[PDB]
């Protein structure tokens, strides 16, 4: 589970971030690029395809 | 935002390894050949 | 006047923005009265040389 | 507008792309993993 | 309107070979060291 609140969206509105996956070997970086307004899609996770997104949840 | 990468654009990653090598092709040694080099 | 109070709270006040390293002598102080929910925390890369704020690679 | 989130004059590389430069080295070949033939192995090879 | 490549951008091709490794720098396996040791 990952969380971006309003005031970080505000700080990161129009710029991206990546996650680090909880596994047995360092990397499966997702990057995306999510902003106040939606997401623009970051494919530099595409090769890491062991692991994607599963919901997303709108609080 | 034209997010380039490496995969569309015909580049090798950093985290790129190749192909063994065979009787007629060059590349990566093979486990089992480098196992019966170490055994001779 | 409820809604309003309620959405100031989950605007969020933003105490920092930009670069800081905070090593030994960098901290920021809060107030009992002004935690409620909680706070959240955005990072990215930075310059060892440049201390330019490297716009990618967010957390 | 962007590229890897830069912007304005920018100049990209390999390794900003996480691209293997031209001349660029592989791990060494071990027991369990595939790559580079060490020099040691190829003087046994060659002396053998 | 630009066309990049990997050439372009000073980075390796996907679709490319390596040095045959000699007695002093590491590289791919040569085919002919690939038929001794098989042979052996
Ligand atoms: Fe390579």
């Amino acid at each position: 589970s990952v969380f971006l609140s309003k005031a970080q969206l505000v700080e990161l509105a129009g710029k991206g971030i990546l996650v680090q996956m909880p596994s047995t070997t360092y990397g499966d970086r997702k990057y995306l690029y999510v902003s106040t307004t939606g997401l623009s899609g970051h494919f530099d996770n595409s090769n890491y395809a062991a692991w994607a997104l599963r919901q997303v949840t709108i609080m | 935002i034209v997010d380039l990468f490496a995969s569309d654009l015909d580049a090798a990653e950093i985290n790129h390894t190749h192909a063994e090598a065979t009787t007629t092709e060059s590349g990566f040694l093979s486990i089992d050949d480098k196992e019966k080099l170490d055994a001779i | 006047s409820a809604k309003d109070y309620v959405d100031t709270i989950g605007e969020g006040t933003v105490i920092f923005k930009g670069a800081n390293l905070m090593g030994a002598g960098q901290s920021f102080k809060w107030d009992a009265s002004k935690l409620k929910f909680g706070m959240t925390l955005l990072f990215s890369r930075y310059d060892a040389a440049n201390n330019t704020p490297q716009d990618y690679y967010y957390h | 507008t962007s590229i890897n989130g830069k912007t304005g004059i920018v100049d990209l590389f390999a390794s900003d792309l996480d691209a293997a430069e031209i001349n660029h080295t592989h791990a060494e070949a071990t027991t369990t993993e595939s790559g580079f033939l060490s020099i040691d192995d190829k003087e046994k090879l060659d002396a053998i």
